[PDB]
RNA sequence: UUUAAAUGGUUGUUUAUAAAAAAAUUUACUUAAA
RNA sequence: GACCUGGCGGUGCUUCAUAUCCCUCUAGAGGAGCCUGUUCUGUAAUCGAUAAACCCCGAUCAACCUCACCACCUCUUGCUCAGCCUAUAUACCGCCAUCUUCAGCAAACCCUGAUGAAGGCUACAAAGUAAGCGCAAGUACCCACGUAAAGACGUUAGGUCAAGGUGUAGCCCAUGAGGUGGCAAGAAAUGGGCUACAUUUUCUACCCCAGAAAACUACGAUAGCCCUUAUGAAACUUAAGGGUCGAAGGUGGAUUUAGC
């Protein structure tokens, strides 16, 4: 049988998002790709320096904004620029969340020698898509 | 005392959408769509929903291969699923006789079908498909069985094969969805005229990786140029200079015709296959409507499927397997 | 490496070992089953080893009507706050060792004659 | 802006590699992946530097 | 802080490569070619042979970056198979999708 | 707590009209917003008796590249402001066989825009 | 592209949960944000080595790490000279007395640099990431101690000293080296002079007259050396002559006529401190008036340039002098002048922008149309500044006025997203407002729901975990505007509170009542309105019992009502 | 430079700016073996000698 | 109805509960005086 | 003693299997040489897989490196707020094999058995209603075909502590770290593959109308030997080419694989 990132059923009370509810074989059927560069395109550069930011910055904002992810980050490229768009919960002060942002985009733009912005869309609670 | 665990809000959920939720959709859907034709530059009065869907593709391009996984903005009637409403009211009593059956929409439709016979007997089809499972679940907005559903389509065609007044007929009619046959008959290719006056008909071909384009002269010697080639120097194999002949041949006319036809890509014998598919649907134009019937029905139109099938991993070729060991 | 580190979902999953072939056909004993502890429940956000305020996230952004600055709280009072992190660990810890005295029915391990409570209340607004 | 424009789409790329499906032993099961490259050619003409 | 000893050797190797990759280059083409006097370039197939031994680049292995696999590692992400396929088959990986046809 | 939990003001699409100046809204490329875009837009592939996820967490309609900086009444304004950078091509060159005789030589190059830091 | 109304500023998170929500908010979550990137950049320069691999093309110099520390070990002069450009003031000191002890010659120049750099910071280490009243200006200082070691001191030598002084408020000493400064026959620059006019104003308190001729002296000092006056010199005449209010104006205006002459061009900055000299609290505003209607003339249709640290204030002290003089015409001249070109960027700080659009909305409301000013609304709020509880009152007294008060369950809306939920003096302007006169029922229903939302806000009050306080006026309003829109039921349960709270309800309310009882045709609830009012002890209530006693009241209940009283 | 990384997100811990949840993991671990007695011995100072 | 077709070491199977909590700010310029 | 459920039966009946069980069809394996695994034996000198479901398997790959092995030598807060390829895959996560070339697994209720383990269908219907999951439907590739992909719950404590992470136990002047050198062989057996035994063949031209060859100078080594070259710091060893050499092999026992 299959493992691959699929998450099993269960009694029907475990509640997955729309993301972890799909399977790899639906990556470009179902559910888009959680990061867009140019570095896996066809006669481009940089695949594996890019693979790596992603990696680091998936963790960076796990560690970050602990207990506030409500889905997996959504990373963009453009040119020079780093968007990185995160699904925060309700539960943080604004106060907090504001520092955060500062923080994480003004250290992330030195780590990474480029222009960084974060971009939070908060819900009161995470999106269920079935219960498994 | 031992207390059980106690269940939480059903996890399950199913989500039900009450009457007023889809009121309040639809005027969301208003109000969207004229914001929708604000963006686009439109008019808000004449924009349709081909428009929206247009819009919607340019502006949330989405690559995804399933057409149900892409961004749409559908009316709240095509996109919620038909809910049947309260079957009784506050008082407690149901609104239809036969509710407590569990399918009233189906046995009251059952119901006026025999009643209708009744009165019949008392007082005595290609186009037309039998409503499919699925679609008559959808009218009546109930679950139906497979044997259920023949159940009531026997009592239809009892009903149809007596006979039926102006009423009745309707009734019938009203499960009858239509089907268009497709027309199996060759598309005849457009007689071209060249720069001399000389009829000619340009068709094309295909058979595995090999593509041809013939053209077919109305008046002719016979002669034949493959890429500029004589046919028996092009084609040295004698199967191959069959396969040219089969066309003509079928319908008698070796000798009455002129080609000048490109084929690239594939092999020897699969650039006959093409040119002669090529060949065939151009001289289609000359031949009259029965000869092309025949030319159908004997091979000689039809695009041959057959090509090459991939290896797949952890075997040696597309069918053949890896030797295998019991021990 | 910091690349090969985990989650703490995926570390408790395979520490507690719930899912495995161990635990199918009565083929592990239940007494050193372990249980999941929440790591995250009594940390704040901005807190470290270090002692910094940071105005506006481990403390308040305004004194007096003045926007705080950097500042870093002195050895002897990280001490306490380090202490008293511990302490506040021990009475949570002790709370759940604290065994509730559960009425016993006819025997101490036997299910006969205990309480299940009131029957659950109806779909409809009934009560037992 | 008056510039004269012509679009054609170039034939796509897809580039297919095979890994193993399991970490150790099974050689038989793979996993294939594949990356897709679309094209889309926009040629202008008769511009000018500016 | 690498992911273990073996990681770190080849750390260690690309880093003295580098260093000596001029002086190896310059002392190998006096090597390569049949112009020289042989006197000459015998003294230069001593030279190179001096070198430390963590100069010469065959030495270096294509490690995975996360993980130190020295095998299965695709070149182009410079990830091992299993930690490749762990990012595609979670959507993480730009454009790169389960290949069927 | 002294206070109830702070609440979330409602969407800013209801205060919207429907003759406002979108490219105002969005003037650049950003992410798409739910409380921004005044439309009922769903996404997802819809669960058995189900319909697509609405816009409000909606990580799909984030994962998309969207184009609602850039609508057709946007380009043609965005446009006409550019129209005074531009030169107009010498009158005198129509065709290509007069390019090749007034200018015999062709000189190609090639830029390449990719994203990243370099 | 144009500025989107229903969008709060850009600089916020576009979310409904993050946006700023009130005018405190709004400053305090753009400082949240500023403290962020302090800490990141306190993180990134304290350890630099981190951020060292650059992978940027074309390299960004502003992206990496910055070292504040000198990096010349070596005591010499060149080596001291980093210290300088490092502005480390207690560093170079030292190692200044250090090159003086070892001998070795320190250039004029370099000494010059080390004045400059400690004079300007009163010999205190300028402030950094992380390791009012009163003369600034110490005897003990650096500053002075080398000056008198200098060996040779030129004439930019006792300027930066002179500047120095007066900007640390040692005014007498710096006229004191002034004095030096003839003696030695050295030329003092522009900017030393400009220090120069502001000691004389500060150093004695003599009166104008006095003032004045000092002032005129060291102009005609200045034209002596040869000295051309900068903008900055007539800026500080202007700025010093507030003092004397009164005395000055006619003298300040030609000071004003004496720039176009020489050729400098007035900036905003001139025409702030000329306005505000002008402008003192008095009632006929008569030269306040001619001066601000020139001033604008003058300046319309004017593209400024950043001329004078001053130049920020202008606009709200010209907004003041509208809403003082309360003409609207001016007011659309002087926010005219503010869109032009990018003259919008010289509103100043945050501060200013809310007291220059607070003055400004609050005169669109009173001398305007009601359909403008909701237009004026709109564009404004919330997009350019977030309004005080004071000027929703004065949106209301507008909307009053203009007889339009079906928009007053939208005010309310706005109000309680703006902040003003828990502010006492809006929610009893709103229900007083509401419940003044009768209305058509459509109007009366919309109140109703309007009402019920104010009190459920005072139920939910925050001060409740200080003591909750219902005012009287509400709690009578509320109950009337339920009894108008038929929710009888919902006022039958206020009088409850009435008698709680101890508040008197009007006679006005009571009167009402009656037709609810007689529609209801219920004595029991007659009675309750005839009980309610005697516990009070309103006249009314006496002759009111006869009443209702003559309409509708049972016999056993007509004995206990005149036994109750 | 799997030293920049681990030694950046080290500090930004002590920091109190990132929370590790894999640290913290292997921090409560150790604290137990302590009060289990399979506490890591003294360098030098071994069991064997 | 209808060829022959023997064997497989020992011991290893199923009971008691379940579940955290928060937080302060506290709406309105410029200046200046002694 | 009597039962419930499952399994099993050299158990009955009926209907079937579509590369499929039998009869059939085509090309192979089992014999020879070589290539490459494995088992044994050997060596101071890894480890893992190892009925079907191991055996060109982890490896889309070992001259040093890789490396985890052996000998010798060296280091001790050690690239790391250490380290360990040390034991336990019968503590696990992760990723998989297998039945699956399956269609079942089912929460929540209701009813039957006298309220036992359990069981729940008959359409001219007699107690079942059933969310969810899988199948299916959709999607990828050239179609609605085909092939991929998908394939639940479970079975084999199936594979993997040596991808990485990790519970428990153990080492901490050593079971950790580094340097130099070195072993990876063939008595023998065996799996898979490659090339052949030739005339539907061999060689050359050509890319299908040719001329020669055709049994001890034929067919037949990709082996042995010599030389050269390519890569590399290092090649008797890795690869390529040339020369030289011309062996077994004459279509293969029991048995056995794959293909619609
Ligand atoms: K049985
Ligand atoms: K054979
Ligand atoms: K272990
Ligand atoms: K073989
Ligand atoms: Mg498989
Ligand atoms: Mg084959
Ligand atoms: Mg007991
Ligand atoms: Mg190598
Ligand atoms: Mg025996
Ligand atoms: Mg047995
Ligand atoms: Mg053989
Ligand atoms: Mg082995
Ligand atoms: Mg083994
Ligand atoms: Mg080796
Ligand atoms: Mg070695
Ligand atoms: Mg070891
Ligand atoms: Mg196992
Ligand atoms: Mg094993
Ligand atoms: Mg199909
Ligand atoms: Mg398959
Ligand atoms: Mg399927
Ligand atoms: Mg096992
Ligand atoms: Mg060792
Ligand atoms: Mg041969
Ligand atoms: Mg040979
Ligand atoms: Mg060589
Ligand atoms: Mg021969």
């Amino acid at each position: 049988k299959n493992r691959a990132a699929r998450v099993r059923v269960s009694k029907g009370d475990k509640p997955v998002t729309y993301e972890e509810a799909h399977a790899p074989h639906y990556i470009a059927h179902r559910k888009g790709w959680l990061s867009l560069h140019t570095g896996n395109l066809d006669g481009e550069d940089h695949a594996a320096e890019r693979t790596v930011e992603d990696v680091f910055l998936r963790k960076f904002m796990w560690g970050t904004f602990p207990g506030c992810l409500a889905d997996q980050l959504v990373l963009k490229r453009r040119g020079n620029q780093l968007e990185i768009c995160a699904v925060v919960l309700r539960q943080l002060s604004p106060h907090k969340y504001y520092f955060l942002v500062g923080y994480s985009e003004t250290l992330l733009s030195y780590f990474y020698k480029c222009p960084v912005r974060l971009h939070l869309q908060t819900v009161p609670s995470k999106v269920v898509y079935k219960y498994l | 005392a031992f207390v059980i665990p106690k269940k939480n809000v059903p996890t399950s959920k199913r989500e039900t959408y009450t009457e007023d939720f889809i009121k309040k959709q639809i005027e969301e859907f208003n109000i969207g769509k004229r914001h929708l034709a604000n963006m686009m530059g439109e008019d808000p009065e004449t924009f349709t929903q081909e428009d929206i869907d247009r819009a919607i593709a340019y502006l949330f391009p989405s690559g995804l291969f399933e057409k149900r996984a892409r961004p749409v903005m559908k009316h709240p009637e095509q996109i919620f699923p038909r809910q049947r409403a309260i079957q009784w009211g506050e008082d407690g009593r149901p609104f239809h006789y036969l509710f407590y059956t569990g399918k009233q929409s189906y046995y009251s439709l059952m119901h006026d079908v025999y009643g209708m016979l009744l009165n019949l007997e008392k007082h005595q089809v290609i186009g037309s498909r039998w409503l499919i499972k699925e679609e008559l679940e959808e009218m009546l907005v109930e679950k139906l069985s497979d044997l259920d559903y023949m159940q009531f389509i026997r009592l239809l065609e009892k009903l149809l094969t007596s006979q039926c007044g102006a009423a009745e007929e309707e009734f019938v009619q009203r499960f009858r969805r239509s089907v268009t046959l497709e027309s199996k008959k060759q598309l005849i290719e457009p007689v071209q005229y060249d720069e001399q006056g000389m009829a000619f008909s340009k068709s094309e071909g295909k058979r595995k990786t090999a593509k041809a384009e013939a053209i077919v002269y109305k008046h002719g010697s016979g002669r034949i140029k493959v890429n500029g080639i004589d046919y028996q120097l092009y084609f040295p194999i004698t199967q191959d200079r069959e396969q040219l002949m089969f066309p003509f041949h079928f319908v008698d006319r070796l000798g009455k015709h002129d080609v000048t036809c490109t084929v690239s890509g594939g092999g020897r014998s699969a650039q006959a296959g093409a040119i002669r598919l090529a060949m065939a649907k151009a001289l289609c134009s000359f031949v009259t409507e029965d000869e092309v019937e025949w030319m159908r029905q004997a091979g000689l139109l039809t695009t041959d499927p057959r090509v090459r099938e991939r290896k797949k991993p952890g075997q040696e070729g597309a069918r053949r397997k890896f030797t295998w060991k019991k021990r | 490496s910091f690349f090969t580190k985990l989650t703490a979902d995926e570390l408790w999953k395979g520490a507690l070992a719930e899912t495995g072939a161990g635990a199918k056909k009565g083929r592990g004993k239940r007494t050193k089953k372990k249980k999941r502890k929440d790591l995250n429940r009594g940390q704040i956000i901005g807190e470290g080893r270090y002692g910094f305020l940071w105005p506006g996230l481990n403390v308040p952004l305004m004194k007096n009507g003045a926007v705080q600055t950097i500042a870093q709280r002195s050895k002897e009072e990280q001490e306490k706050v380090e202490a008293d992190m511990i302490q506040q660990r021990e009475e949570w810890d002790r709370k759940k060792k604290m065994k509730v005295k559960r009425e016993r029915g006819w025997s101490g391990n036997s299910w006969g004659g205990i309480s299940l409570g009131p029957p659950d209340p109806g779909p409809c607004g009934e009560t037992y | 802006l008056g510039i004269s424009i012509k679009v054609h789409e170039p034939p796509r790329k897809i580039e297919r590699f095979t890994l193993l499906q399991s970490v150790h032993i099974y050689k038989k099961h793979r996993v294939q992946y594949e990356m897709r490259t679309l094209y889309r050619c926009l040629e202008l003409e008769h511009l000018t530097g500016s | 802080h690498y992911v273990d000893w073996r990681m770190w050797r080849d750390v260690k190797r690309r880093k003295m490569a580098y260093e000596y990759a001029d002086e190896r280059l310059r002392i190998n083409s006096l090597r390569k070619n049949t112009i020289l006097p042989k006197i000459l370039q015998d003294v230069a197939d001593e030279e190179i042979a001096a070198l430390p031994r963590d100069s010469c680049p065959v030495r270096i292995r294509n490690r995975c970056v996360m993980t130190s696999r020295p095998r299965g590692v695709k070149r182009r992400w410079r990830l091992s198979r299993i930690v490749f396929r762990h990012l595609a088959d979670h959507g993480q990986l730009s454009g790169i999708q389960r290949a069927t046809w | 707590e002294r206070p109830p939990r702070r609440k979330a003001l409602p969407p800013r699409t209801e205060k919207m009209a429907v003759d406002q100046d979108w490219p105002s809204v969005y003037p650049v490329a950003a992410p798409f917003k739910p409380s921004a875009v005044p439309l009922p837009v769903r996404m997802g592939y819809p669960v058995k008796k189900g319909v697509p996820m609405a816009k409000e967490g909606n990580l799909e309609l984030l994962k998309i590249p969207n184009f609602l900086h850039l609508t057709p009444v946007a380009i043609k304004k965005h446009c006409e402001a550019l129209k005074d950078f531009c030169t107009e091509w010498p009158a005198a060159l129509d065709s290509d066989e007069k390019c090749e005789k007034h200018f015999p030589i062709e000189i190609d190059s090639t830029d390449y825009v990719s994203s990243g830091p370099s | 592209v144009n500025r989107d109304t229903t969008a709060v500023p850009y600089v916020f998170q576009d979310d409904p949960y993050l946006m700023p929500a009130s005018s405190l908010e709004s400053r305090s979550f753009l400082l949240a944000k500023k403290s962020g990137e302090n800490v990141a950049k306190f993180i990134i320069n304290s350890y630099p080595k981190y951020f060292q691999k650059d992978i940027a093309e074309p390299h960004i110099p502003c992206l990496m790490p910055e070292y504040f520390e000198p990096q010349i070990k070596d005591i010499s002069e060149a080596a001291l000279k980093e210290r300088i450009e490092l502005r480390k003031v207690k560093a170079s000191v030292d190692m200044f007395d250090q090159l003086l002890q070892a001998g070795t010659t320190v250039s004029l120049e370099t000494t010059n640099s080390l004045l400059d750099l400690l004079c300007y910071y009163g010999d205190q280490e300028p402030s950094t990431d992380y390791h009012q009243f009163g003369v600034t200006w110490r005897a003990k200082n650096n500053a002075e101690r080398i000056f008198s070691l200098m060996p040779e001191k030129n004439e930019h030598s006792y300027c930066t000293m002179i500047r120095g002084m007066v900007k640390h408020r040692a005014y007498e000493q710096a006229l004191n080296l002034y004095t030096e400064l003839l003696n030695n026959r050295l030329h003092a620059d522009v900017y030393t002079f400009n220090a120069l006019i502001e000691a004389t104003v500060c150093a004695i308190n003599e009166k104008f007259e006095e003032k004045w001729s000092k002032i005129l002296e060291l102009l005609r000092h200045m034209v002596a050396q040869k000295v051309k006056p900068n903008l900055q010199t007539f800026n500080t005449i202007l700025k010093c002559l507030r003092r004397f209010h009164v005395f000055a104006r006619s003298p300040a205006l030609q000071v004003l006529r004496e720039m176009k002459a020489i050729g400098i061009e007035p900036s905003l900055a001139t025409y702030h401190h000329i306005i505000r000299l002008f402008d003192q609290p008095g009632d006929p505003l008569k030269r306040s008036s001619f001066i601000i209607y020139d001033i604008m003339n003058e300046l319309m249709g004017k593209r400024f340039s950043p001329k004078d640290p001053d130049d920020d204030k202008f606009f709200q002290s010209a907004m003041s002098i509208c809403s003082s003089l309360r003409d609207l015409e001016l007011a659309y001249q002087v926010h005219g002048l503010l869109k032009t070109g990018d003259n919008w960027k010289f509103i100043g700080p945050d501060q200013h922008r809310n007291f220059y659009y607070s003055k400004f909305f609050d005169l669109i409301c009173l001398m305007e149309q009601i359909d403008v000013t909701l237009k004026w609304y709109e564009d404004l709020i919330p997009s350019a500044y977030f309004p005080h509880s004071q000027t929703m009152i004065h949106l209301l007294q507008a909307l009053d006025v203009a007889n339009r008060l079906e928009v007053i369950p939208k005010i309310w809306k706005d109000s309680k997203e703006y902040g003003h939920t828990f502010r006492s003096d809006l929610r009893e302007e709103i229900l007083m407002l509401m419940a003044r006169d009768k209305h058509p029922p459509e109007l009366q229903v919309a109140f109703a729901d309007c009402a019920a939302d104010i009190k459920s806000a005072y139920e939910s009050q925050p001060i409740r975990q200080t003591a909750q306080d219902w005012p009287a006026t509400s709690l009578n309003c509320i109950a009337i505007l339920f009894l108008r829109a038929g929710r009888t039921q919902e006022a039958w349960k206020m009088l409850g509170l009435f008698r709680k709270h101890n508040k008197i309800p009007r006679s006005e309310l009571l009167n009402e009542l009656m037709d609810s009882a007689k529609v209801s045709n219920s004595p029991s609830q007659a009675i309750e309105v005839v009980e309610l009012a005697s516990a009070f002890s309103l006249p009314i209530c006496e002759g009111l019992t006869q009443r209702v006693m003559s309409d509708f009241a049972i016999n056993q209940e007509q004995k206990e009502a005149l036994s109750n009283l | 430079n799997h030293h920049t990384y681990a030694e950046l997100m080290q500090t930004l811990r002590f920091l109190g700016l990132y929370r590790d949840e894999h640290q913290d993991f292997m921090d409560e671990q150790k604290r137990l073996k302590k009060l289990r007695g399979k506490e890591k011995p003294k360098k030098g100072e071994g069991k064997r000698a």
